[PDB]
């Protein structure tokens, strides 16, 4: 799931 | 910001625009923040946790547009990036989602007050508005969940504070919401914060004074029915703020 609006400036791995 | 209206920095003069410089020279928008004293911007830890290098960041005050120079704007580097030690994120909920950025111009100066650059007051301990109170949020975040770009012009909207009891209902967020958080939304679910608005202010007209009541933190999707925006409850972090400065 990718539910959260607060996901700015992440690596994602 | 989903819905709401476009605005200008003279209407939100405490709003800080935070960008990250990448190797190669490109600069991208990260998150919003709020000027709480001339040298200090407050934001959200989740905005920085994956790239916790202060040299990466650029902070603007007095800026109304994402990729344009506003007359009177001030550009800053980050002298100290202070993240909350006990930060964590669950599937939705963020915990201790609060950060401080000590700002410094290339000349070594802090913010200079003007028509377009002003500090916002902090609340006193545990002093929040009553649920049902209307408050404003400001940011450069997405205008629709399906957008992949941010708007060029700053936006604001007005949302109503939701009680802890309501926000903890099973169809809302259940026990994922805690007393260190505040929920706010539109009764008709037409306006809300979204991705890119994190770190920015939830400001309430509180007992005569415009007050930083919340920091945009998390939420399921954007402007979804029964899924409010969730905000770091600033009035529960005053010792941390005061201590780190
Ligand atoms: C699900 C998700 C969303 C964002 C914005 C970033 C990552 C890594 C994951």
């Amino acid at each position: 799931q990718c539910w959260d609006r607060g996901c700015e400036n992440r690596k994602c791995n | 910001i989903i819905g709401g209206e476009f605005t200008t920095i003279e209407n939100q003069p405490w709003f800080a625009a935070i960008y990250r410089r990448h190797r190669g020279g490109s600069v991208t928008y990260v998150c919003g923040g709020s000027l709480i004293s001339p040298c200090w911007v407050i934001s959200a830890t989740h905005c920085f946790i994956d790239y916790p290098k202060k040299e990466d960041y650029i902070v603007y005050l007095g800026r109304s547009r994402l990729n344009s120079n506003t007359q009177g704007e001030m550009k800053f580097e980050v002298e100290n990036l202070i993240l909350h030690k006990d930060y964590s994120a669950d599937t939705l909920a963020h915990h201790n989602d609060i950060a401080l950025l000590k700002i410094r111009s290339k000349e070594g100066r802090c913010a200079q007050p003007s028509r377009t650059i002003q500090t916002i007051a902090l609340p006193s301990m545990y002093n929040d508005p009553q649920f049902g109170t209307s408050c404003e949020i400001t940011g450069f975040g997405k205008e629709q969940s399906t957008d992949y770009l941010y708007p060029e012009q700053l936006k604001m909207t007005v949302v109503k504070l939701i009680s802890h009891r309501e926000c903890q209902q099973p169809h809302y967020y259940g026990s994922e919401v805690t007393t260190k958080m505040l929920c706010a939304a539109d009764p008709q679910w037409k306006t809300d914060s979204c991705q890119g608005d994190s770190g920015g202010p939830l400001v309430c007209s509180l007992q005569g004074r415009m007050t930083l009541t919340g920091i945009v933190s998390w939420g399921r999707g954007c402007a979804l029915k029964d899924k409010p925006g969730v905000y770091t409850r600033v009035s529960h972090f005053l010792p941390w703020i005061r201590s780190h400065t």
